[PDB]
């Protein structure tokens, strides 16, 4: 499991510190540009999100599909490969992991951009990939995809771990069967715990528990006679209102530029972990990785992308 | 060999023009140098700020609101700018780190292209990778993998495996191929059929196990030689 | 603000209001990205269409074909 | 996969290398050829 993108958040510095209040916002207006400083932090990071997704599943310059005559030797991909019956394009394991993933509304300032790529989007992408690395083995990824039929593509990534052909071919049903058991116990396999899915939970947890840190903040004072602008307002004259409206300002100001500087590191990791996605699928799934444990417990061969919220599984 | 270089030597110099005519081709360097000049302006654009003082210029207040009470107005201002020199160090700092991966990601691919080839399949470029070449640029380094991408690919007709007097034959190194009527054996990644012998494939196990095996007879160089001994 | 309220080309998507771009049924590939799949370019007008991921291309495929290429490219590509 | 001359390459005299030890190589062409000539 490997997280790529979270919440496209955005929040209007002046609106959000001032709220509403016109004079308020004037008095802020002294400070420069810390408020246009803190937008243009977050739309860049608003924008890598964008960014780390495309990076990851556009590998593919076209959109493969898998053949209708299912004739794989034997190898039986229906818990991996795209589900008609569903309304959405989603694969059974994917909806597995769609399901297994849930939750950022409305509030005052903040706002959260949709994602450039939807979901199903990502599934058809998922999808090119996987029909491409099913019926063209690794040619795909590397230039015009060349068919070449399941077994003997198997038979010769063997070849690529040293073991010789002809213990594939002699041997077909019984890696035909152990596969085909791997694969369906998958699924009962991340059904099993919730602790699975610990690495995309989390990251939603972590933003939203940011996100609300933000905003409670507001019932806080700073030193301030009141929360509230317009109690400040009626308490005291501007003379000296102005004092407490400053105190207020200030501590806002200090809380969203915690804020913002947790993002910017939360987004530095997650654009880390998403370029080791990429990574990963331009290096197992598109072709075969003689790095002895950078694709899974064992001698490698092929691998199959899956799509999550905000993430990637992958099947090494 | 001349179609080869040939065909190296018009990419190595349709990449000039690729670079010349497209505006944006350089954008991840101009990125660098423009986000550091942005900043670097809006930190001294930041020093004329007001940060709820009675003036932003430093002598005016020495001059207007004498010793005992212009200290509040000084220490004001002195939050004020140690805070915004505290955001672009930070800032700084995080950009630091960004380009502190981007460099060991570009000394990864010097060590791994430039000084020797690469097998990891999109590590250098769209297609097998032949070897590569770099550049220096401003901010960063330029580089030019040549890249092996093939083309022209056509429909043949495979068996795994060829049984001839019942062995179940295989290839040695790459694919049975046939052309309708005969059987070849050729590399993976090239159309060069080669007329099949004992020498180009193996044996193992016998006729019945395999799966998708095919009738074909298999050429034996030592043949020849023995009846022209007798 | 009351500039560009007109009704004639005033759209509804989940990426927000869209105004003055014409909505099309066709597709095509990314030229500007709005939100949620929503890409607007320029034709003498704007138009705003679902995004295409890209041309539909289907691998002829059974348990006794090959396709082994016959020639090959050199290129040259940038980092 | 019993042993011949075609799956092994050669190189040296027996001594220099520690852990030989002594065995018959077949071989896919001496017997035809004796049967032949
Ligand atoms: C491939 O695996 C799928 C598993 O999804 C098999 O589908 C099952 O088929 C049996 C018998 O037809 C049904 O009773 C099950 O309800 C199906 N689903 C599951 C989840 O078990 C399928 O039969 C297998 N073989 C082929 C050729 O597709
Ligand atoms: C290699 O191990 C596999 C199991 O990993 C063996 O397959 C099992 O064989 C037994 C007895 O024939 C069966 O009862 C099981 O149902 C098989 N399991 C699977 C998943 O196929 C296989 O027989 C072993 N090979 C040899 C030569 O003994
Ligand atoms: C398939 O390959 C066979 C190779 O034997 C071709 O047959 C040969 O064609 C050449 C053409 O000049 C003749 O000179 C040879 O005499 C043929 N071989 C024999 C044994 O007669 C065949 O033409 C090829 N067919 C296709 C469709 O590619
Ligand atoms: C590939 O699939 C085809 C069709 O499913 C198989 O063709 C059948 O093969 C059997 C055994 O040789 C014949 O008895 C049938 O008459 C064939 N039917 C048709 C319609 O061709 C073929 O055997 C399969 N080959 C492999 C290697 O799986
Ligand atoms: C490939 O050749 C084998 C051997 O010549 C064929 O198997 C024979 O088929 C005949 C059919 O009348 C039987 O009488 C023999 O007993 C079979 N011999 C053996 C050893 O199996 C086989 O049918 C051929 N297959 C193809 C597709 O040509
Ligand atoms: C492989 O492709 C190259 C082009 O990429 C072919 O080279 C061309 O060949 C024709 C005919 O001889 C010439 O008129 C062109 O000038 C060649 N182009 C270049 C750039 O040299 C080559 O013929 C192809 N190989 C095969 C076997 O068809
Ligand atoms: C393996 O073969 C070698 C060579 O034939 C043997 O070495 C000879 O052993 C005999 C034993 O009586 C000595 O008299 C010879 O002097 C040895 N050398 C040569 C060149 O003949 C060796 O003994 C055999 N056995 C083992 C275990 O190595
Ligand atoms: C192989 O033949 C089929 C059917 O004629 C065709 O659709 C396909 O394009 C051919 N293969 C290639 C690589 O063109
Ligand atoms: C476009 O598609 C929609 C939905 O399928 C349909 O209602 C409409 O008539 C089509 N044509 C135009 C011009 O909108
Ligand atoms: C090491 O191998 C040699 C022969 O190759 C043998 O004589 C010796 O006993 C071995 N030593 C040990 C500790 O097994």
């Amino acid at each position: 499991i490997l997280p790529v993108s979270m919440t496209k958040t955005s929040v209007d510095c002046t609106m959000y510190i001032c709220g509403d209040s016109t004079e308020c916002s004037n008095l802020l207006l002294q400070y420069g540009s810390f408020c246009t400083q803190l937008n243009r932090a977050l739309t860049g990071i608003a924008v890598e999100q964008d960014k780390n997704t495309q990076e990851v599943f556009a590998q593919v310059k076209q959109i493969y599909k898998t053949p209708p005559i299912k004739d794989f030797g034997g190898f039986n991909f229906s818990q991996i490969l795209p589900d008609p019956s569903k309304p959405s394009k989603r694969s059974p394991i994917e909806d597995l992991l769609f399901n297994k993933v849930t939750l950022a509304q409305k509030f005052n300032g903040l706002t959260v951009l949709p994602p450039l790529l939807t979901d199903e989007m990502i599934a058809q992408y998922t999808s090119a990939l996987l029909a491409g690395t099913i019926t063209s083995g690794w040619t795909f990824g590397a230039g015009p995809a060349l068919q070449i039929p399941f077994p003997m593509q198997m038979a010769y990534r063997f070849n690529g771990i040293g073991v010789t052909q002809n213990v594939l071919y002699e041997n077909q049903k019984l890696i035909a069967n152990q596969f085909n058991s791997a694969i369906g116990k998958i699924q009962d396999s991340l059904s099993s715990t919730p602790s699975a899915l610990g690495k995309l939970q989390d990251v939603v947890n972590q933003n939203a528990q940011a996100l609300n840190t933000l905003v409670k903040q507001l019932s806080s004072n700073f030193g301030a006679i009141s929360s509230v602008l317009n109690d400040i307002l009626s308490r005291l004259d501007p003379p000296e209102a102005e004092v407490q409206i400053d105190r207020l300002i200030t501590g806002r100001l200090q809380s969203l530029q915690t804020y913002v500087t947790q993002q910017l590191i939360r987004a530095a990791e997650i654009r880390a972990s998403a370029n080791l996605a990429a990574t990963k699928m331009s290096e197992c799934v598109l072709g075969q990785s003689k790095r002895v444990d950078f694709c899974g417990k064992g001698y490698h061969l092929m691998s199959f992308p899956q799509s999550a919220p905000h993430g990637v599984v992958f099947l090494h | 060999q001349k179609l080869i270089a040939n065909q190296f030597n018009s990419a190595i110099g349709k990449i000039q023009d690729s670079l010349s005519s497209t505006p944006s081709a350089l954008g991840k360097l101009q990125d660098v140098v423009n986000q550091n000049a942005q900043a670097l302006n809006t930190l001294v654009k930041q020093l004329s700020s007001n940060f709820g003082a009675i003036s932003s210029v430093l002598n005016d207040i020495l001059s207007r609101l004498d010793p005992p009470e212009a200290e509040v107005q000084i220490d004001r201002l002195i939050t004020g700018r140690l805070q915004s020199l505290q955001t672009y160090v930070t800032q700084q700092l995080i950009r630091a780190a960004e380009i502190r991966a981007s460099a060991n990601l570009a000394a990864t691919k010097m060590s791994e292209c430039v000084l020797g080839q690469s097998k990891r399949v999109d590590f250098c470029g769209k297609g097998y990778h032949l070897m590569s070449f770099p550049q220096s640029a401003p901010h960063g380094v330029v580089f030019l993998h040549v890249t092996y991408v093939p083309a022209q690919e056509k429909n043949f007709t495979t068996a795994p495996a060829i049984c001839h007097d019942g062995k179940a034959h295989f290839p040695r190194e790459g694919v049975f191929v046939s052309n309708g009527t005969h059987w070849f054996v050729t590399q993976r990644n090239f159309y060069e059929p080669q007329i099949i012998t004992t020498d180009n494939t193996f044996v193992s196990g016998n006729c019945d196990v395999v799966i998708g095996i095919v009738n074909n007879t298999v050429y034996d160089p030592l043949q020849p030689e023995l009846d022209s001994f007798k | 603000w009351r500039v560009y309220s007109t009704g004639s080309n005033v759209f509804q998507t989940r990426a927000g209001c869209l105004i003055g771009a014409e909505h099309v049924n066709n597709s095509y590939e990314c030229d500007i990205p709005i939100g949620a799949g929503i890409c607007a370019s320029y034709q003498q007008s704007i138009i705003a269409y679902t995004m295409s991921l890209g041309a539909e291309n289907s691998v002829a495929y059974s348990n006794n074909s090959i396709a082994i290429p016959t020639n090959f490219t050199i290129s040259v590509t940038t980092e």
